[PDB]
């Protein structure tokens, strides 16, 4: 239905155009009429009057009335209807040129319908009561229909060049139908004097003739000047509304008055040409659509959904707890963040993930007790007084970057947060990633966690190694090199690196000095020769160089003997030396699934042991001075080439935990009850070797 | 009708320009019908059948009445006014005529008629379709909105099988066009050629003397100067009907419209596999694009095979809800929870929206691709492939990687078997079935098991003649190998010994006919049964003494015709199984094992039941089913832990009356035997039930009613 | 009615044809009714019954009023001019009603028409039916579904058992065409033999000497030549219309339409246990064949007893 899009003056020129059309035809069927013009020949050959005998016959009438009708009257008087039927046509062809055109009825039908589809949506009155489930749902997806609209018509502007040209064209043919018809109107005369020269056919030369109908020719010609004179005072109304204000703009200043909204823009083109159709038909429906068109009042009715959906209720369901001992809320792929969620103040942790396009309010400040936020792959804006807060109180911090967009560029304006956990990914031009080197604005930070393929540490870490102390990286088979960003760490006292396949231990690790701990893990450490620097890391007490290549162990263990916890599990160590156990402060030794061929008897060095662990080893013989340390609470030799279990086991009074699991034995001795902390669970072994134990050993096992 | 969108706008003009050509025959046929005449006025001076044209002007008498002015009327305009001037509406009318039957033949001729009805039937049905709406926004679909896009993107198929081996459309809006161009060129040069025949003062010589009194006459035909111009008027519509037929000639010779192009739509949408279309699908898809693009637009997403793919797999979804998957969950033989999923187009989100999950099973569904989603799954430890090729992506190994323990992959192709299964960082359990042995593929489909470190179950049904020597470095941690054949026999030559840690070495249907010395030289085995490998002797137990973990002696299914007398020497075995056998009697030696806490001799042609069975008190189940025994000992009644005496299909006598030192038994089977009556002690078993005491009625009625009562109230209370 | 599945394409363009008859007929009654008259001059000289066609010339003079030329006219006019001249546009008129009462006929006859009709509805709703779709396309299959393709099978077989039998259609279908060659052949005879006669000038002798004074009369006809085009613009059409006719009836006579053969379609579809159905509903699927092909082909899935097995294990 175009009818919205039908001014008063396309009406009015439209009834017009019919009026013309019937004058026309009438006009034409007037001139179907056969006796048209009747001539009598001039200077023929009380009081008694005589007729003037014409000495003509009827056919010779006749052939002077043809005559005289084909070359004396003036062919306005004759073709005056067929005129009029041509310039209605014309007319009525060019009043509904700008309506049938291809491309413009496809958006003059999405502009009714979209604006129909305003003028019965329930979020039109809901939002000036806002100003002032199924309805949201249908708010929203009628939001974005108004959005396509946007990137759909405003661009061109044909339908505004194309109501010009139609409306020239219009006043061009008024004014020359107006110039002609009534520079020729006068032509229509009742009395005709002809003079035909047919005086060897009928005898006469001169006639004077009566053009029967020209009385009504006459008063039809005025007429159908009248109306052209209306249709063209109306078209040019119509010229003065297109240019007198600038039609190609459109002011929703008007509304901004009305409606407390000022977002609301000022669109242009054709958006505005229509706008200004449907004013002059209805001026409440541009009123109602520009509370649909504002994006802030998008957001509003976004959070008006946002709150709606999710009952404080369901967030007390949702409420669980994390990986640090905090009040976590696990908020799963959202179309944003509800206010409900801030009004809930006994919240510790926020668990954000891929919920994008997120602002977050002052709201934030209602809850105080906030310590962890989980931001994974979620691209989330902010406002200054969450700035102010956060800065204030939010100390753990968890992102992942699957986008490097996808990390907001914030986290840096902080300064209280404490703990970091930078899992995702990283391209090759690692040092241009400034979001990295903004930590000098971060004070506290102390754990740093990047789960990423990082190749070269940046100069971000060498800036905050003052007060950075733990690194977790899992490059995931992507080589780290340069290793002098991690040379100037000093204060950092946890290092754990993960397939950052550093074939060497770098100097960088013996640049530290206050080292707690060091992690090789999943790094290609064929050989271990730079240990000789190792020596001053006095603080290192774990080495888990475990799932490694290390192929045989020398003699500069002897460097340090602070080493504590050392984790060489699957590695390619074939015989241990003489120089392991002398670092008598060892308690925590791990070999667990290597290949070592036998135990050497120096074992008995190890007396602080309190861990040793060889697990699924070759070796066939364990001497019994590790059965005499007796310190030693776990000892794991499971699935070894060993015989016997020791007779004289029971000596180990602290022997928490001796995983044997998968060893060749044959009996089980008795003297498991002289073991004070050995268990089944303890001694992991095959189920024939369980049930070898004597009636009364079991009568005081099953008691323990 | 709904052929509008068919016509395009030179359709639309042309009909226009004919309607108003139709107006002007039908005005100048009604002028010619009423008012069309001369006026023939007769010349007085005749000077070679020419006009010669030589005190008050007076009239000239002609002396003719008005009916021989009215005959001279009509013999000169039947003879002298020229063809054109009178016949030029009828022309006008005849040609529109057949300008409109060359515009709307292809509407009415029925071949035509039925393919364009066909093509604007479905392409309005796909316009309107809500599927449409779904493509183009990229759900929320109704069981009819779903069943009418799949049934009509099938219709969309059957159609373009249906019309595109035919081009009739195209050809016949051809020869249309060529008609109403060439009759075109033939009425403008006739009309235009004979348009100076229509005049006003025409001469007419028609030698009517002898009715008249003259020969020569000078008609005026009235009709003449309107006719004129409505002649040109005419002309005038012809000059723009040509001009816009060319157009269309030109239009059908600029591109071949019988190859239709999907290149804009294809690279604009996300569907980049719209294939090209041909012929009479091409050309009315062309003039649908002369009509509307977005009729095309919204119909090349119904032709594309990835919006099949896609339709197809959001249907899926659709179908399959999580709650009818809740109803259809199952438990496996580990008493874990399982989905058999059997011949399924795809994997529903709805089971991957799952996170209790542990068991996910896939059975014949074809090519499937498994999305992240399964890292919701937490508990998922094992996946059943049976005939299904399985895609995966990273994030899902991942969470395979560290999750997921077990994999069983069932096939009939190398192709079927996945190359990411290779990739798990916890597998543990893992069965292949199928033949595993092909060109460069003979252990080489699977060449990724070392990378897999904790596997520790083996099930190979595979038709297998070798075992690779990977798997026995595996067996470090290995301890289940279970190899099924179909009767092949494999290769060992002593190359198992790397199980250490294997406890179940179960070669079934091997047909070995022998023990190597790797069987009993593994000192971790403990079961051990040589199913259906024909073993008509039995003599390497002696060498199995060195192993001290031995403990259940299977040995069923096979051709062993005796025991040896040193099977005495056994006493650590609890589930002696030695059914389905030739054994011709049971002896006392076997009663040694003092151990055996379950044995099972089914079909056997044991001569009869000796005492010595009742050296079993720990015993629980007895199964001498299918033998030739007639009485169990009292013997056999001292020990109180027999539970499951299957003794039916048998010939015994009677059971002895000491079955009444029986407390412990619960199922028993007597469809069979011998039996004359019931013994009340059978009624007596406590945890002999009703399900447990599978008897016959009417020995059972021989009981007094009492003690069936108590059996009654006991089952029911 | 939904019966343009009925007409072919001779059945269209004879229909095509006989309108444009009917604008012939209604255009030359219409001329003969208002303008058809005679202009008669006596014939002064005469010799033995006939006309003998003998300065300043000067008129002849005849003495007669106008009503006496008026009298003249109206009695050579029905005396003498030809009565195809006269009564052509009504002979037009009685051949083209006869002939759309031929091409009607069996749709308005009531024992061919409800015939027509319960085929029609079965054919459209067989090939509307999801069934077909999905056979042609060959278990999925909705209980609703199910039902309907069920009962519209049921339907299918019980309308077979009601028409098998009968073949009234084919044979009214066959009367109509031979009624309208014959007819063909009929008005070509007589309209061309006298077509001659529609002549311009025409010498009457009419005998009304005491009334008028003259025994011969020359006439002119107006309306005669453009009669003359139409009559022979209408013989062409109905050329065109006989041999439309013939080659139906050659079409219905190529082969018996009274066995129609679905070997072609069993043949390439999996069901080869289609049978061969007889009269009227062969003569039926054999114009919805010369309508279109796949209307035929998808009928053929509804008559195998293979794909009724198939149906029901498929329900089952
Ligand atoms: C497709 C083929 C179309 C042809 C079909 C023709 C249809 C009509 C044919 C039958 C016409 C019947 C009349 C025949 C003999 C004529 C008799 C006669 O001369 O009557 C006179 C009379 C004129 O009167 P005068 O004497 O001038 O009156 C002056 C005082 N007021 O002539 C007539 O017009 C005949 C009246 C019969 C009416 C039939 C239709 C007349 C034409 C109507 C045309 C109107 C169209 C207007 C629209 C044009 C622009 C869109
Ligand atoms: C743009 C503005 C146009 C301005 C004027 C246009 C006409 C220019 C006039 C040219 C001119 O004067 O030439 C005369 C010339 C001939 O005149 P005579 O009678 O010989 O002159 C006698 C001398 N007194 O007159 C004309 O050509 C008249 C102009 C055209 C008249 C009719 C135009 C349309 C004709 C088609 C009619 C269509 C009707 C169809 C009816 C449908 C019914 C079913
Ligand atoms: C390009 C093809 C052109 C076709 C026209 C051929 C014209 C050749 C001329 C033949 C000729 O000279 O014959 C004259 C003869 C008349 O003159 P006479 O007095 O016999 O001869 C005296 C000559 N002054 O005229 C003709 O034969 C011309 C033939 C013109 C055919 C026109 C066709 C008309 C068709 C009738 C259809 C009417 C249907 C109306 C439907 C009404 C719906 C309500």
């Amino acid at each position: 239905a175009f009818r919205v899009l039908k001014p008063w003056w396309d009406v009015f020129t439209d009834y017009l155009s019919v009026a013309m059309l019937m004058i026309g035809v009438f006009g034409c069927t007037l001139q179907v009429m056969q006796d048209k013009i009747i001539c009598l020949p001039k200077r023929v050959q009380t009081v008694e009057m005589k007729g003037l005998k014409t000495d003509l016959d009827l056919q010779q009438y006749s052939f002077i009335n043809q005559m005289c009708y084909e070359r004396a009257l003036h062919w306005y008087a004759k073709y005056f209807p067929y005129l009029v039927l041509i310039h209605t046509l014309v007319f009525m062809l060019c009043s509904n040129f700008w309506f049938k055109f291809p491309g413009s009825s496809s958006k003059i039908e999405h502009f009714i319908s979209i604006l129909g589809k305003c003028f019965d949506s329930p979020w039109t009155t809901r939002a000036l009561s806002e100003v002032s489930k199924k309805e949201g749902e249908q708010a929203k997806a009628l939001f974005e229909k108004v959005k396509k609209f946007r990137l759909h018509v405003e661009e061109g502007d044909i339908l505004y060049a194309m109501y010009v040209r139609q409306t020239v064209l219009k006043v061009i043919k008024f004014l020359i139908i107006i110039a002609y018809n009534s520079a020729l109107v006068s032509k229509v005369q009742f009395t005709v004097d002809c003079n035909v020269d047919i005086q060897d056919m009928t005898g006469y030369k001169n006639f004077s003739c009566n053009h029967t109908m020209a009385h009504l020719f006459s008063k039809l010609s005025f007429c159908y000047l009248c109306f052209v004179s209306i249709y063209g005072l109306t078209c040019l109304y119509t010229l003065y509304w297109l240019f007198y204000r600038s039609l190609r703009e459109y002011s929703f200043e008007y509304v901004r008055q009305e409606t407390g909204i000022d977002d609301i823009p000022d669109v242009k083109n054709d958006f505005a040409f229509m706008l200004h159709m449907i004013d002059q038909y209805d001026p409440l429906y541009s009123k109602r659509f520009a509370v649909f068109l504002s994006e802030v009042s998008e957001n509003k009715l976004k959070q008006l959904n946002l709150n709606n959906e999710w009952t404080p209720d369901k967030l007390r369901q949702k409420l669980q707890t994390n990986a640090h001992n905090r009040l976590e809320l696990p908020l799963i792929m959202l179309s944003g963040l509800p206010d409900t969620v801030f009004e809930i103040t006994e919240l510790q942790s926020l668990k954000l993930e891929i919920i994008k396009n997120v602002m977050i309010p002052a709201t934030i400040a209602q809850l105080d007790n906030l310590q962890e936020l989980c931001l994974h792959q979620c691209s989330v804006k902010i406002h200054s007084a969450a700035l102010s807060f956060l800065k204030e109180n939010l100390k753990v911090l968890s992102v992942k970057f699957d986008d490097m967009r996808e990390l907001p560029p914030w986290m840096y304006g902080l300064r209280n947060l404490e703990e970091l956990y930078l899992v995702g990914s990283l391209s090759h031009d690692i040092s241009k990633n400034v979001t990295l080197e903004s930590l000098r604005d971060l004070k506290s930070l102390k754990i740093l966690s990047i789960k990423s393929n990082v190749s070269k540490i940046p100069q971000a870490v060498v800036d905050v190694s003052s007060h950075l102390q733990k690194m977790c990286v899992h490059n995931d088979g992507t080589k780290l090199v340069m290793l002098n960003n991690l040379k100037k760490m000093t204060n950092l006292t946890e290092l754990e690196l993960v397939h950052c396949d550093l074939e060497r231990i770098p100097h960088a690790v013996f640049s530290l000095l206050s080292l707690q701990e060091l992690d090789l893990k999943e790094n290609n450490l064929k050989s271990i020769e730079e240990i000789v620097s190792f020596q001053h890391l006095r603080k290192l007490t774990v080495l888990k160089l475990w799932y490694n290549s290390i192929a045989y162990i020398p003699e500069h263990i002897k460097k340090l003997t602070s080493l504590e916890r050392l984790f060489f599990s699957h590695n390619k160590v074939e015989v241990l030396p003489s120089h392991l156990f002398l670092c008598n402060k060892i308690r925590y030794l791990d070999l667990s699934y290597n290949d070592i061929r036998f135990i050497p008897p120096e074992i008995g060095v190890l007396q602080s042991l309190q861990y040793f662990s060889i697990t699924c080893n070759k070796v066939e013989s364990l001497p019994d001075e590790l059965y005499f340390c007796k310190k030693l609470k776990t000892l794991k030799i499971g699935k070894n080439s060993l015989s016997v279990l020791s007779p004289k086991i029971g000596n180990l009074l602290f022997l928490s935990y001796l995983d044997i699991k998968g060893n060749h034995f044959e009996v089980l001795p008795p003297e498991l009850g002289d073991c004070r902390a050995l268990k089944r669970a303890g001694l992991v072994v095959e189920d024939a070797l369980f049930e070898t134990l004597p009636s009364d050993v079991r009568e005081q096992m099953k008691a323990d | 009708p709904a052929y509008r969108i068919l016509k395009p706008w030179w359709d639309v003009f042309t009909d226009y320009i004919s309607i108003v050509m139709l107006m002007i025959a039908v005005f100048g046929g009604t002028l010619q019908v009423t008012q069309d005449k001369m006026i023939c006025l007769p010349c007085k001076w005749v000077t070679k059948d020419s006009c010669n044209d030589s005190t008050g002007p007076t009239g000239i008498k002609y002396d003719l009445d008005r009916h021989q002015y009215n005959y001279v009327d009509a013999v000169c305009y039947e003879n002298r006014l020229h063809w054109f001037a009178k016949y030029f509406p009828y022309l006008v009318l005849l040609h529109t005529l057949i300008f409109l039957a060359c515009s709307n033949f292809w509407f009415k001729f029925p071949r035509t008629s039925s393919k364009l009805e066909h093509f604007v039937s479905i392409l309005l049905k796909c316009f309107d379709s809500p599927w449409t709406t779904r493509a183009l926004s990229e759900g929320v679909l109704d069981k009819k909105e779903g069943e009418q896009a799949k049934a009509l993107f099938e219709k969309v198929k059957k159609f373009r099988t249906h019309v595109e081996e035919g081009d009739i459309v195209y050809r016949l809006y051809m020869r249309q066009t060529i008609i109403k161009v060439i009759k075109f060129a033939l009425i403008i040069c006739y009309t235009v050629y004979y348009v100076h025949n229509i005049k006003f003062d025409v001469d007419c010589t028609v030698d009517i003397e002898s009715l008249t009194g003259y020969r020569t006459y000078r008609c005026a035909h009235p009709l003449a100067t309107l006719f004129k111009i409505l002649a040109s008027f005419y002309i005038s519509l012809v000059i723009f009907y040509g001009l816009i037929c060319m157009y269309t000639l030109w239009w059908m010779l600029r591109r071949s419209l019988k190859k239709y192009s999907f290149e804009s739509i294809r690279e604009e949408s996300s569907y980049s596999d719209i294939p090209d279309v041909k012929n009479d699908f091409a050309f009315m898809l062309h003039l649908i694009d002369q009509y509307d693009p977005l009729y095309s637009k919204r119909f090349a997403v119904f032709l594309s095979e990835v919006s099949e793919n896609k339709l197809r797999q959001l249907n899926l979804n659709n179908e399959w809800t999580l709650d009818k998957l809740r109803q259809r969950l199952t438990k496996n033989a580990q008493d874990k929870l399982e989905l058999h999923l059997f011949m399924l187009s795809g994997i529903p989100d709805t089971v991957f929206d799952l996170v209790e999950l542990e068991v996910l099973k896939l059975e014949l569904i074809p090519d499937v691709t498994i999305p992240p989603s399964i890292a919701q799954l937490t508990g998922l430890k094992e996946l059943w492939l049976y005939h299904t090729a399985a895609k995966i992506e990273a994030p899902a190994l991942a969470f395979l990687r560290e999750n997921l323990r077990a994999l069983h992959i069932k096939f009939t192709d190398i192709k079927e078997i996945p190359l990411w299964i290779y990739s798990l960082k916890t597998l543990e359990e893992l069965h292949l079935t199928g033949n595993l042995s092909a060109e460069n593929n003979r252990y080489i489909v699977i060449d990724g098991l070392r990378e897999l470190k904790r596997l520790k179950v083996l099930r190979l049904k595979s038709n297998l003649s070798k075992l690779p020597q990977v798997v026995t470095d595996v067996g470090v941690h290995l301890q289940k190998l279970s190899i099924n054949n179909e009767g092949t026999k494999l290769i060992v030559l002593n190359s198992l010994k790397k199980m250490v840690n294997l406890t179940e070495l179960e070669l079934i249907r091997c047909d070995l006919e022998r023990i190597p010395h790797s069987i009993f030289s593994l000192h971790n085995l403990q079961e051990i049964d040589l199913k259906d490998n024909n073993l008509k002797t039995i003599e390497e137990i002696i060498s199995f003494q060195h192993l001290h973990r031995l403990t259940c002696l299977k040995l069923w299914y096979n051709h062993i015709a005796y025991i040896p007398i040193q099977i005495g020497n056994l006493t650590n075995l609890e589930r002696l199984y030695l059914n389905r056998n030739k054994i011709e009697k049971i002896p006392t030696q076997l009663f040694y094992c003092r151990k055996l806490r379950y044995l099972d001799l089914s079909h056997n042609n044991l001569t009869f039941l000796p005492a010595d069975i009742g050296l079993l008190q720990n015993l629980q189940n007895l199964a001498v089913t299918a033998n030739r025994i007639e009485a169990l000992p009292p013997e056999l009644f001292q020990c109180r832990k027999l539970r499951a005496l299957h003794l039916g299909n048998n010939v015994l006598q009677s059971l002895p009356s000491r079955v009444g030192e029986l407390t412990n038994l619960t199922q028993i089977e007597l469809r069979g035997n011998r039996l004359e009556c019931l013994p009340v002690e059978l009624g007596e078993c406590p945890l002999l039930k009703r399900s447990g005491l599978v008897v016959e009625e009417d020995l059972f009625s021989t009981l007094p009613p009492e003690v069936k009562e108590r059996l009654w109230r006991a089952d029911k209370e």
